């Protein structure tokens, strides 16, 4: 039974626990979570204590203060966000690494979003998930407006800031939509790759 | 700006 | 900068038209083919708007070399819904579209069985898929789905001399129930799937 | 016949 990663990770009190994160489907956005008591009741053979399923993954979300704890990467789902505690900044970041290169094209933007849109402003961080584009806020992270790539008419760097307009097709969230960055034609750049069907990385699909 | 080749379909 | 494809050629498509096919996942992550077609290759070459769009979102499996319409070079894309027919000149190209198209899917798998007698399952020859999270059983030109189950639905599974058993749980309603099939590839099969169920690609290891 | 460790889920 295969991991595309494992370790000691607290998860919500903190519960420490070796936890197993792998995908159901070899194309799919989801993961599996399998959650052992310890290293032993996994190495062995054992079947896991717990188990849970996320299926409507948008993001991800490391280096994160949550309930007493510094280092906390949060996986955002459009439902819900599961947060998982680490000892190091390193550990965690390896599990962010690991999980965003898994799940395809999953990349994020730490951007100021301008007043004036049927959006909160301020800070918040651009989410790209495949498919889907996302703004989240706070910790725990939460959703506060989702788009389908395939329904935006247009999209460009600017300087020092990044735009995207919504079709009709998104309903409440149609419209334009203004972002202040640094990684604007970093952010145009794979906007134009996805929508083509070119990774950046890996090239064609 | 860029138009979206995926939007008309 | 240019639409990328995962294969495009000249192919037949349906009487039997000639166009410019371009294949591509919709996204990184995708089940599904979107279809863009063109008249010819410069349409394509100079980068024009296709002249036709459609998304294949239900894939069930691949098969080529199946006779139909005068063609014998042909693949079947087959869906939940409908078979897509692709018409091939060359034998090499087909097998090169079977091949690339495969292995972009995911994990996407045909065997040759024989459908035993005794199930709400239709007997003879017909073609097993297995295409990710789902097992689909597959007869006739063009390819029909007769039998859709997901892997995660069967309770237990084996190989046998000359066969292979799998069994369908409450999970799967009418198609709950035990199943036999004859191929000389059963090793294979319950391989393929002790590597699925648990998350690892026999080829690529963990998803 | 193999169990399925999916199943047990």
């Amino acid at each position: 039974e295969a991991a595309l990663v494992e370790g000691q990770v607290k998860l919500r009190k903190w519960k420490s626990r070796w936890l197993v994160l792998r995908k159901p489907s070899p194309v799919a956005d989801c993961l599996l979570m399998l959650v052992y008591k310890d290293k032993c009741e996994r190495s062995k053979g054992l079947r896991e204590r717990s188990s849970l399923t996320l299926e409507d993954i948008c993001g991800l979300e490391p280096a994160l203060p949550y309930e007493g704890l510094a280092h906390t990467l949060a996986i955002i789902c459009l439902s819900q966000a599961v947060m998982l505690g680490f000892d190091s900044h390193e550990a965690m970041c390896a599990w962010d690494t690991r999980i965003r290169y898994a799940l395809g094209e999953v990349h994020r933007f730490h951007v100021t979003v301008a007043p004036g849109t049927k959006l909160e402003s301020g800070p918040a961080t651009l989410h790209l998930c495949n498919d889907i584009l996302v703004l989240a806020r706070d910790i725990p992270p939460t959703v506060m407006g989702q788009w389908k790539l395939s329904d935006l008419r247009r999209y460009g760097a600017v300087p020092n800031g990044f735009i995207f307009e919504g079709g009709t097709r998104c309903g409440y969230w149609a419209g334009v939509f203004f972002l202040s960055s640094a990684e604007g034609e970093q952010m145009s750049f794979l906007f134009d790759c996805i929508v083509r069907g070119i990774s950046p990385t890996k090239g064609p699909f | 700006l860029h138009p979206n080749p995926m939007y008309q379909r």
